RNA sequence: CGCCACUUCAUGGAAAUAAAUCACUCACGAAUAG
């Protein structure tokens, strides 16, 4: 076959700079180069150069001397256009009362950019306001234009399509073999290393994909570390609450890693600090 | 009944390639008139294109255009085709998408050609074009000018910041002259028009050749912009009235489009030919 | 001037993008190194880019209606969101900040964004087996190229027309007749004027509720992952935009392995020796269907491997 | 358009003067592409954008890309040196100052067609003169 | 421009000398177009640009297009020989050195009227003599 | 929980390549001489 029409699932919201289009989805400008690098790395059994020689012998390269690019066509299109749009900040703020259904807030997140849009500024998406009954407990208001003019939005869509076209059948077979591992290993977006890129592939060519996440992670990464987070009941309600817990936990742990936590009242030292002051204590 | 003026309205870009090796930027340039250096269609190319359109009617082609190159007998052509000189060229603006650009020297050449060749409806056109020319010269008083005939198109940038349009509210543009020369008409000084119509300002199109998705060649093509107007003279010889009437009716129908020039397969040079309407 | 690009009140998009783009204002500098990076130049180019991407096109636009009248009925397709990019290699950059660093293809007279017919012809032919010339630097790629393209075009032909069997020689003749209007071995065929495949310029036909042009970023992160990436700004055709594809296609007659014109095929049919197993036909409707399927498969424009310029049915 | 042998001589001298042609009569391969790109930019974008692009020296390019603008100025200076008194009344025969920015010189002198014709002449001369040499 | 038999023999010898005709009397087919196009390039572009274009060895041509310039130089040199040397003769019977490229020689020696005539006649002889061989 | 930003803004490649380079017809016809 010359076409690969895969249906993939979104696990965590994607931060997208070109969100003003209703057709905003995964950008193949990130997928295709990273997928080429991953595919050539797998071809050489861990080495990029050996995989490049492999693709050179099989004529899968656009150019045999300059670049890493493989010859195929990547297309990512939305099936259903409904999007769940998220606001991503670094601090926690009172939620608005008047609020569109698409709008949800992941307030305590690793993504700390655009922190000023939850300020008192007139350019802030959610304008904070003093409360009248209590001279504390800030009030929240929503500005439609400000939410429309935001640089980056966190987006979640339903199942959509990634289409891979090539006239070289063997490349398509190897792409079918390695695509679940690629998506299980790589994240796409802004601050994607912190988790705003998580995707999994469900149907490859109208066939379910039984790909174990643990085994692929074990294969393609030096260390893989699982954490079982206490899913307090729910699990059928408030995916927004699930996202809040997940990203607050990520912020917790990663702030613990390379820094401390001088927050409320509990102190735990930076493990990045504690590593160097212990090993060769200089 | 002998000499007729036809206006060529090009529905797409036109490339009548000259036989020229330019070692600068533009590999393929278009034919320019041997005297005024303005873009033109050589009479041979125009005759070939029109003959190609009528090739199905063997009798009409044989009687009007002559015999085929490969024929035991050769028949002289009866209808005379004159070269298509440029009349109006679209120029990009800021107030309007494009205006129809004519020059005072182009108008002078048109008046001279109409006087010399005695077109069918030449008298009133000559009179009004002349009057317009003296009015323009009286207003300009030697300086360079860009005269529009709509008060809304005042201060329009005619493809260059230096060329700004002004409306002289003493020169009337008759409706038939508007039909002949174009809807949004600007009349420029010869300096301005030659600047706008030279090899550094004509539209250029970039083309490349790919081999398995990788570029092998790269060249630039000069084209005459879309909706440009060129005029050519047709002389009826001793041709038969029936074939001549069929030829004129087919040529001047709204559903007739003729391909002139190169790059036919990619849409270059599709034209509509219109006879000179009575004034 | 604002939305609704019309022949009456609108600036030429190509003129704005190429000529008026780098205009010198009293207090704008982009000659010195300080000027190019200053926020005054960024604001100037932001205003220019807003003016570029502040234009709409109505469905009943007189320009598109004239195009439909001139070029026959259009093949209308829609734009996916990478966007659509054409004429990307044109030189348009000064080294400034906030400016469009990539070229764009604008029709000179109308200013409407368009895809030249040469691009459509090349894209359509690229998936036909004989789109690669032997040369001698191609020799190694040529055998595999023709094989895969033959299989793809064979399945497409069996899909679109009521022919149950085609051959490699028939595919060669069909491709050469469609694109070169000749035979694979040089010499021409006495074709009628109508019997000629013309690929007109695809045009933007309808920006339904939004503008037709957008601004997009490609950020090539360098081969050194520890150095700063380069944000590159360019101009794209917005998603969900109706692009009209105009063609002038005919019916192709294939008797035995050779392409026949209508005049020849009439006499061939009237001959006392004939074989329906040897006479194949591809209607202009089926030719348009084939071209539409090719366009849906591969798309049009630049950065198509990245996805730019892919279509669905309207 | 026909490039004179005098223009080619000026181009050769300018290419040697702004250290483009080495003492072995060889040049870096990227300068041919530089000159072709400059011609394309001049015809497509305009004189000001192309000259501003190729006058830059903070460009991280593989070679000294401002050298073609220097050669352009040298060729134009040599052209203006041989202007006649009949030409000097119509054309600007002044020698372009060496330290003076070429883009600034064009901008302060308007956008006259004379400068555009001179730039196009000198660009084609640079193209041909580079073609005369070997590319190591 | 009548057929000059002596120039035809010069062209034959120069075509064999600059490795165009193979031992079997055949030549690369593209050289026909090279010879045919050189005259038009000289007429409508100028002698120096045409020579520079055909002398270039960094070309994306299907064969060695620069061989025709060497054949041209050989024919011209053969014509410089057998020149009636006298005080009144305009023609310069000085042979073109092999180390000098043809473009340099016309650049350094600025009497193009003789060179233009010789190059035109040599190109005509080239085109007429190429027809004796098979066009493989 | 409170506060808050700085970064980066085009490089490399292709710059024309092949086909046709004139073809066919007329190359003197009559008259005056014998």
């Amino acid at each position: 076959m010359n076409q690969l029409t895969a249906i993939l699932k979104q696990h965590t919201p994607m931060i997208h700079f070109q969100h003003n289009e209703s057709g905003a989805t995964l950008r193949a400008s990130e997928v295709k180069p990273l997928l080429d690098k991953f595919i050539l790395t797998k071809l050489g059994n861990g080495d990029i150069r050996e995989g490049r020689l492999y693709a050179k012998k099989n004529n899968w390269l656009i150019d045999n001397e300059k670049n890493y690019a493989l010859n195929y066509k990547l297309s990512i299109s939305l099936q259903k256009k409904s999007r769940l749009e998220y606001l991503i900040t670094s601090s926690t703020f009172p939620l608005p009362t008047e609020r569109p259904s698409n709008f949800f807030t992941i307030q305590n997140s690793p993504y700390f950019a655009q922190e000023k849009c939850v300020g008192i500024n007139t350019n802030s998406t959610i304008i904070l306001k003093k409360s009248n009954s209590d001279p504390r407990k800030k009030e929240a208001e929503f500005k439609e234009k400000n939410w429309s003019q935001i640089d980056k939005k966190g987006l979640e869509w339903q199942d959509f399509t990634i289409k891979i076209f090539s006239l070289k059948g063997d490349l398509i077979n190897k792409i079918q073999t390695y695509l679940p591992a690629f998506f299980i290993c790589h994240n796409f977006g802004t601050r994607n290393n912190k988790g705003f890129g998580s995707f999994t592939v469900e149907y490859i060519n109208n066939q379910k994909n039984i790909c174990n996440v643990e085994d692929t992670l074990k294969e393609n990464f030096a260390f893989v570390y699982k954490k079982k987070i206490a899913l307090s009941r729910q699990s059928t309600l408030d995916f927004i609450y699930i996202y809040n817990q997940i990203f607050s936990t990520i912020k917790k742990d990663y702030q613990i890693l390379k820094s401390g936590y001088n927050f409320r009242n509990e102190y735990i030292k930076s493990l990045l600090f504690c590593y160097f002051v212990s090993k060769y204590p200089n | 009944m002998t000499t007729r003026m036809y206006v060529i309205n090009t529905l797409s870009n036109m490339h009548v390639g000259s036989g020229e090796v330019n070692y600068g930027v533009i590999a393929n340039l278009i034919q320019r008139d041997s005297v005024t250096n303005l873009p033109n269609i050589n009479s041979s190319g125009l005759k070939g294109a029109i003959r190609e359109y009528f090739k199905e009617n063997e009798d009409l082609v044989r009687e009007l255009f002559g015999s085929a190159p490969r024929d035991e007998k050769t028949l002289p052509g009866k209808v005379r085709f004159f070269e298509a000189n440029l009349l109006s060229m679209p120029v990009r603006s800021d107030k309007v998408p494009f205006l129809m650009a004519i020059s005072d020297e182009v108008l002078q050449e048109l008046i001279t050609k109409m006087k010399f060749f005695n077109c069918e409806e030449a008298t009133q056109y000559i009179s009004h074009l002349s009057t317009l020319l003296d009015n323009i010269k009286t207003q300009a008083q030697g300086t360079d000018f860009a005269y529009v005939f709509d008060p809304l198109l005042q201060g329009a940038i005619i493809e260059e910041v230096s060329i700004r349009a002004t409306c002289p509210s003493h020169i009337p543009l008759q409706p038939s002259l508007k039909k002949l020369l174009g809807d949004r008409l600007v009349i420029l000084s010869h300096k301005y028009f030659s600047i706008l119509s030279d090899d550094n300002h004509l539209p250029v199109l970039s083309r490349n050749n790919l081999e398995n998705g990788q570029s092998a060649n790269l060249w630039y093509e000069q084209v005459l912009p879309r909706y440009s107007r060129l005029y050519f003279m047709l002389m009826d010889g001793n041709a038969q009235s029936e074939y001549l009437k069929k030829f004129r009716d087919t040529l001047c129908t709204p559903s007739t489009i003729i391909q002139i020039g190169a790059n036919a397969s990619i849409g270059y040079g599709y034209c509509q030919i219109s006879e000179l309407s009575p004034f | 001037m604002p939305k609704n690009y019309t022949l009456q009140n609108a600036s030429n998009l190509g003129w704005l993008f190429y000529k008026d783009y780098y205009r010198q204002e009293p207090n704008v500098d982009f000659i010195s190194t300080q000027g190019k990076e200053s926020d005054t130049t960024a604001d100037f180019f932001r205003k220019t880019n807003q003016r570029i991407t502040a234009y709409q096109l109505n469905s009943e636009s007189p320009l598109v209606a004239a195009f439909n009248n001139h070029f026959g009925t259009p093949l209308q397709l829609k734009t996916i969101y990478p966007g659509l990019i054409t004429g990307s290699g044109l030189p348009h950059q000064t080294g400034s900040k906030g400016e469009f660093k990539l070229g764009f293809q604008f029709d000179y007279t109308t200013g409407l964004p368009y895809i030249p017919g040469s691009s459509i012809k090349g894209t359509l032919r690229s998936m036909f087996p004989f789109s690669l010339k032997d040369k001698g630097s191609t020799k190694r790629i040529l055998p595999e190229y023709r094989k895969e393209r033959m299989e793809y075009i064979r399945d497409l032909i069996i899909e679109v027309t009521n022919i149950n069997e085609i051959s490699d020689t028939e595919i060669q003749a069909l491709e050469y007749a469609i694109f070169t209007n000749s035979t694979p071995s040089g010499k021409t065929i006495e074709f009628s004027l109508e019997e000629k495949d013309v690929f007109y310029d695809a045009f933007v036909a309808d920006s339904k509720d939004g503008v037709m042009l957008s601004d997009d970023y490609i950020t090539p992160h360098g081969e050194n992952p520890l150095k700063d990436p380069k944000p590159i700004l360019f101009l794209k055709i917005r998603p969900d935009v109706t692009i009209n594809f105009y063609f002038k296609l005919c019916t192709t007659h294939l008797y035995k392995e050779k392409v026949c014109s209508s005049k020849q095929i009439e006499e061939i049919k009237k001959q006392n020796d004939f074989s329906s197993s040897d006479y194949k036909m591809i209607t202009a409707h089926q030719k348009r269907n084939l071209f539409e399927k090719i366009l849906l498969c591969i798309g049009i424009g630049a950065k198509t491997n990245i996805g730019y310029g892919q279509l669905k049915k309207l | 358009m026909k490039i004179s042998k005098k223009q080619i001589e000026y181009a050769i001298e300018a290419l040697r003067a702004n250290n483009i042609i080495t003492n072995d009569n060889q040049y870096p391969k990227v300068f041919k592409g530089y000159i072709s790109s400059f011609g394309a930019a001049v015809i497509q974008s305009g004189l000001i954008p192309a000259i501003i692009f190729f006058e830059n020296e903070d460009n991280d390019a593989n070679a000294d890309r401002h050298k073609i603008i220097g050669v352009l100025k040298d060729i134009i200076n040599a052209m203006r040196q041989q202007y006649t008194v009949t030409d000097a009344t119509i054309l600007v025969s002044s020698q372009i100052p060496a330290n003076y920015s070429m883009a600034q010189y064009i901008i302060e002198h308007g956008n006259t067609d004379q400068l555009l014709k001179e730039i196009t002449e000198a660009a084609v001369a640079m193209k041909l003169a580079l073609r005369m040499y070997k590319s190591e």
